[PDB]
Protein backbone atom coordinates (compact mmCIF):
# COMPACT_ATOMS: atom_id res chain seq x y z
CA UNK A 1 0.00 0.00 0.00
CA UNK A 2 1.20 3.89 -0.53
CA UNK A 3 2.17 5.84 2.45
CA UNK A 4 1.88 9.69 2.56
CA UNK A 5 4.71 11.30 4.41
CA UNK A 6 4.60 14.35 5.84
CA UNK A 7 7.84 16.10 7.68
CA UNK A 8 7.25 16.43 11.19
CA UNK A 9 4.78 19.65 11.96
CA UNK A 10 7.01 22.53 13.36
CA UNK A 11 7.01 26.20 13.23
CA UNK A 12 8.66 29.56 15.06
CA UNK A 13 8.26 30.76 18.53
CA UNK A 14 6.75 33.98 19.21
CA UNK A 15 6.46 35.74 22.59
CA UNK A 16 3.68 38.09 23.21
CA UNK A 17 4.74 40.83 25.64
CA UNK A 18 3.31 44.16 27.32
CA UNK A 19 6.45 45.57 28.31
CA UNK A 20 8.62 44.89 31.66
CA UNK A 21 7.12 48.59 32.19
CA UNK A 22 3.40 47.10 32.88
CA UNK A 23 4.04 43.82 34.04
CA UNK A 24 5.95 39.82 32.88
CA UNK A 25 3.04 38.20 32.55
CA UNK A 26 3.22 36.84 28.98
CA UNK A 27 1.84 34.77 26.44
CA UNK A 28 3.61 32.47 23.71
CA UNK A 29 2.31 32.14 19.65
CA UNK A 30 3.36 29.05 18.24
CA UNK A 31 3.44 29.26 14.45
CA UNK A 32 1.36 27.29 12.16
CA UNK A 33 0.06 23.88 14.08
CA UNK A 34 -2.99 23.01 15.15
CA UNK A 35 -3.19 23.28 18.87
CA UNK A 36 -4.00 19.78 19.53
CA UNK A 37 -0.34 19.32 18.99
CA UNK A 38 1.84 20.43 22.27
CA UNK B 1 -7.34 36.24 -12.53
CA UNK B 2 -4.14 35.07 -10.47
CA UNK B 3 -2.73 32.30 -9.91
CA UNK B 4 8.35 21.51 3.76
CA UNK B 5 12.21 22.07 5.09
CA UNK B 6 12.44 24.86 7.25
CA UNK B 7 10.60 27.40 4.58
CA UNK B 8 8.25 28.88 7.02
CA UNK B 9 5.35 31.13 4.91
CA UNK B 10 4.34 33.65 7.64
CA UNK B 11 0.58 34.84 6.98
CA UNK B 12 -0.10 38.76 6.15
CA UNK B 13 -1.02 41.24 8.69
CA UNK B 14 -4.16 42.11 7.10
CA UNK B 15 -6.64 39.95 5.18
CA UNK B 16 -8.87 40.71 2.09
CA UNK B 17 -12.28 40.82 4.06
CA UNK B 18 -10.41 44.02 5.99
CA UNK B 19 -8.77 45.58 2.74
CA UNK B 20 -11.79 44.75 1.07
CA UNK B 21 -13.18 46.85 3.49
Amino acid sequence: EILDITPCSFGGVSVITPGTNTSNEVAVLYQDVNCTEV
Amino acid sequence: KVTFNGLTVLPPLLTDEMIAQ
